[PDB]
Parts: C-alpha cells; structure tokens; sequence
DNA sequence: GACCCTATACGCGGCCGCCCTGGAGAATCCCGGTGCCGAGGCCGCTCAATTGGTCGTAGACAGCTCTAGCACCGCTTAAACGCACGTACGCGCTGTCCCCCGCGTTTTAACCGCCAAGGGGATTACTCCCTAGTCTCCAGGCACGTGTCAGATATATACATCCTGTTCTAGAGC
DNA sequence: GCTCTAGAACAGGATGTATATATCTGACACGTGCCTGGAGACTAGGGAGTAATCCCCTTGGCGGTTAAAACGCGGGGGACAGCGCGTACGTGCGTTTAAGCGGTGCTAGAGCTGTCTACGACCAATTGAGCGGCCTCGGCACCGGGATTCTCCAGGGCGGCCGCGTATAGGGTC
C-alpha cells in the first residue's frame, strides 16, 4: 500500500491504495479474491481490442 | 458542434470511475430500493446509515465484479456490446 | 510423462458427459493443464493434512476435507 | 458401408455418458498422475485406493462441469466448438 | 431418490438417483450447488441448439 | 520447307483508394494558494495478563500387530491412437438499417443544513429455571453370520428407424 | 402427338435399442451377542431473562442549490446473419497398448496397549499500556490557472489493379 501511494505520491494510505496493493500481488490476489474492500475500486485494466 | 467518437468518451467514463473510488449509485434511490425490499420480510424495519452504505459497497463491487465478467463474455463472443444473454451466462457460470 | 497418461477418448468421454458435441483439437493440452493445477491444489492440501497427522500415507478422508475446504466438498467418502 | 453424420454419433456418447455414471478416466492413467504430482511435495508417499478414487471423482465432476460451462459459453459465442479460450473465460469468471 | 428410483424401474436407492433427486429438485440443488455427489454423473439434458 | 498473319502472355505506365499529417476544442495532470477537518500526539485510568507454585492430564511414547499397497507375472479382451475421406463449421469480409452514444435542455430529485422526536441497542440489580457434572444401568445401538432376492451380465428375439430399390407420373424434345 | 429423363414415397432389408427371461454370485438386512452411552435424578451456581432507564439515532419535516437524470435528436457503430471456402475435426478402419483383474507374499505403516513426563486455566494480584477524550497540526479537499495531450476535421505521400505496348509461338499459304 505504501508501495502504491509512492506511485500515486500521497503521504497517506487510502482504502484505493489497499484495494491496489491486494489486487496487484497475485498470491494476495488468490488469498483475497472472495473479499469485497470498500471504497477500493478496481484495477484500471482496458482490453487491447478495445483501445483504438 | 465539435462531437467526440462514440466510443472515446466510453473509455474516458472508464478510466475516469475506474481511478476513483467514488460510490455510483445515489445514496437515497438505493436505501429507498433496501427499503422496499426488506419491507416484505419484517414489518417496520429500520436501517442505520452505516448498514445502508455497507450493503450499497458490497452491492456496486458485485455488480461492477459481474460488469468485468459480462465484459469478458462479450470480447469472448467477439462482441463489443454486452447484452443480458451475457449476464444470465455469467450468472449460470457461478451457478446464482 | 503421466500428464499425458491420460488419454483423449478419456477428454472426449469427459466432455460428452458435460454435454458437448464437438471438441476442438488443440483444447486436449489445455484442459490436461487445467486439470494438472486443480489435481496440484487438491494434492497440496491433502499432503498439508497428511503431514499435520503424523502420517505419510494420504488417506481418503482428509482428502474430503482438503475438497470440502476449498468449497468442492465430496459425498460417499 | 454405412456412414453417420457428423453429430448424431456425438449425440448418442452424450446420452449414454449422461445415463450412466461410469468411471470415464482410467484408474492406472490418474493413480500415476496423482503420484507423479505427490512426489514433489512429499517423497516416499502412498496413497490408499479409497483415497485416488475419491480424487478421481472430485476431478472427474470438476472437469464434467467446467466442459459444462466450456459448452454453455461457446454456445454464447454461437459456436459448436469449444475452444481453450472458452475454458480461460469460464475459469476467469470462475474465479480459478 | 425412490421417485427417481421408481422413474429407473428399480426399488434400491443408488447414488446416481441421489444425484438426480438433488439436481433435478431447486432448493435442493441451490443448497448443494457447490456439491459434488461421487457415483452420481449429471443431469441428462442436451441443449437446444445440439440437437438437429 | 520458308514467309506472313494472328492470338497469348509478360513487362511497363497511369490512376485512385489507402494511409498518414496540422489546427483547434476540450479532457486531464501539475501547480499557486487556503483550510479545516481528519489524523497524530499527549493526560489520565482502567482492564486483561504473568509471574510465584499447581495437578489431572492431552499428548507422547517403545513393543507390538494387523490389515494391506506397492512391484511385477502371462494375460485377457474394453480399449486407444495413427490414417484417410468428407461434410459441420470457424471466422475474414460482406450492406445495411436498427441500436447505441454524445452534446443540448429542462427538470428532477439527490445532497446538504438544523431540529423534534419516539422507537430502539446497551448494561446494571436482581432473579430463575435450565444446563454442565456425576452414580447407576438397560434398552437402544454396534459388529459378526448368513438366506436370498434386488440387481448385474448376457442371448435371443420384437418393435422402430435409416436406407436402397423400385414404380409411377410430370414434362422436355423430335 | 409419340418417345423418353428425372423427381418422388412407399416396400422390404439392415441395423439399434429394448423386453424377456436365465442365471449368478453378492451384499441387504434380520438375528444375535453383547456394549457402551445417555436416561433418570440430585447439586447448584453461571448465563439468560426482565426491567430500567438511556440515549441515540434514525425517520421525518422546513426547504436551497445544483449535479445529474430524463427528454427526444442526429449521425456513426455494429449486432444478426447469407455465401464460398478450406480446414480442422467426425467417423470409419488395422494396430498397438496399456489398462482391467487375480494369486502369493511383505514389510512400510497406522494404529494399538499400557506406560510416562511435561503442560495450560486457574489459586489469587497486580500494572502498564489500551483507549476515551483533548490539544495540535498538516495534507489532501477545494478553487482556480496553466500545460500537455486526446482526438475529430480536412489536406499531402504511397502501392495495387487495369489498360496498353510488345515479344513470341502456332497456323495458314505458295
């Protein structure tokens, strides 16, 4: 989470860098699939087909 | 009367509320549809604010969560559209 | 050379009785990879609760519950 | 000779697999699987013959109803095959 | 399971007439959707667009 | 047998759709400036733990033993894997008219700010009836023997569908 | 008007699934021989119920303001298929081939038996920081300003296909 705030350069850890840094690990991925996080969000992924 | 692509202003609401974690639905519409659906279970039932948001982030993640596998089912079928056929699949797939 | 001790009449077999007509050629190595990752999951918990018992044979029960764990639980066992 | 069309063969395995529930994969084929996989993990391990059948069951019903849904989604694609990716999608949603 | 089994032509509970009695019933294949009966194969259905 | 005319394919020039490049309106990111409300740090203070010995014990443990899984012995018949002919289709392209998207406008209800206010979650003083533990045992309950009838494997024969043969009638040709 | 090609539907033969015994090993379940486990009944004190505030907090009521949803509107997008196809499985085979099953050990191992030492909530008691509450402070929310680039119109380069010039082999003629 830390991690990911230094990416998005805020001092402070917010649930979207929680939501972030457990859907970015993998093996946090598979430990965490079935868990919903509140104001996490998701993961900003667009399929090639879909990008001109 | 300058007119984006119908398309591009799609991706661009995607990039937009994918980076933001702000809630979708409004609050009221939602705890009024909680309302009414719990009216037909126990009679003059109340709901703290907190039950309300909770029940309103669990229901968009879901509901984004089925959106992403609706999505995928449409890019699978080599569609762009995503049509209620893909959510009934989607359904049927987790078996809900 | 078992991942391929398995054989494509028995593919065939396990697709006719998930009711498909046709199957296309190249899903066999896919489906014996699919089937390698779940027999690997399912093999790990049962030699976890093995290991846990003192035990080096893996009996059947434990592996009920290495299934029932992972939300495939199995009847008749 | 007698020749059959592509499908009322196909047709009759799926009735006939679907009455009876016959072990479809070979016992000696998924015993050495099963080994092979456990020899990493733990050498010198044994397996009881109570213990392959029940994981002969569990993956045979696994597999059964992940073709189940391989099928479902490739009829969603309008389509007779069914395809690696189909089996990527239904995982995917799936969440395996 | 014995009306399946009556519908089989047989007296004797087998596990495939479980299977059957459990898939074919909804609340009872809603309460063991992530249950796998051994000895019981499938429901036997064809989809729609198979058949010729 | 040699000369001239003619049809056919190879090489070359021209054109147009395809594939790109700037101008500018507008969405998005960095930054100047402020703030205020949420986060970090401090004052009591009040609630769970650990050291000082504890004891019946959940576990641990050497000899034993008892049902059985792995290794390979010939095979035996369900089978699988290499190959050839063909008809089901996967998927690039296809024209288009219906379906979805993008600014404009209005209106429409959501978010917000403050307060009555009446039904509802929390715990303290006290009580109760219903629940853990223990003494004895008997009728419900677990494990071995065994008759046989439900089921499993199988041959033969009947009803049902696919198919090739054939007869008939319609229509083109002379 | 006479001769003759070809499409169309039952007629019988082939093949498939299915009923009917024929039968045969095979375990279902009663009988029995025990057997261990809660039923009956004190002992009683610990958790739940009742209340009893209590507050508290969520529902409703005054709107104000405005982000957003509903209204069609317009041009672009593309979802649902028909055709040719070729291409990758479907469906047959002869051949492996390796899988299914059974008798005889055999000791790895899982309990199993009776035996042996260490081990954790409590017997009673703090105590030292967890947390409620208050003080302070700072960093992203908010408001604009500005830069960068996203990306739709309306102009410049580039290669495939068609028409034409021309070399060349075949046929006609003396």
């Amino acid at each position: 989470a830390g991690n990911a705030a230094r990416d998005n350069k805020k001092t402070r850890i917010i649930p979207r860098h929680l939501q972030l840094a457990v859907r970015n690990d993998e093996e946090l991925n598979k430990l965490l699939g079935r868990v919903t996080i509140a104001q996490g969000g998701v993961l900003p992924n667009i399929q090639s087909v879909l990008l001109p | 009367p300058h007119r984006y692509r119908p398309g591009t202003v799609a991706l661009r609401e995607i990039r937009r509320y994918q980076k933001s974690t702000e809630l979708l639905i409004r609050k009221l519409p939602f705890q009024r549809l909680v309302r009414e659906i719990a009216q037909d279970f126990k009679t003059d039932l109340r709901f703290q604010s907190s039950a309300v948001m909770a029940l309103q982030e669990a229901s968009e993640a879901y509901l984004v969560a089925l959106f992403e596998d609706t999505n995928l089912c449409a890019i699978h079928a080599k569609r762009v559209t995503i049509m209620p056929k893909d959510i009934q699949l989607a359904r049927r797939i987790r078996g809900e | 050379d078992n991942i391929q001790g398995i054989t494509k009449p028995a593919i065939r077999r396990l697709a006719r009785r998930g009711g498909v007509k046709r199957i296309s050629g190249l899903i066999y190595e896919e489906t014996r990879g699919v089937l390698k990752v779940f027999l690997e999951n399912v093999i790990r918990d049962a030699v976890t609760y093995t290991e846990h018992a003192k035990r080096k044979t893996v009996t059947a029960m434990d592996v009920v519950y290495a299934l029932k764990r992972q939300g495939r639980t199995l009847y008749g066992f």
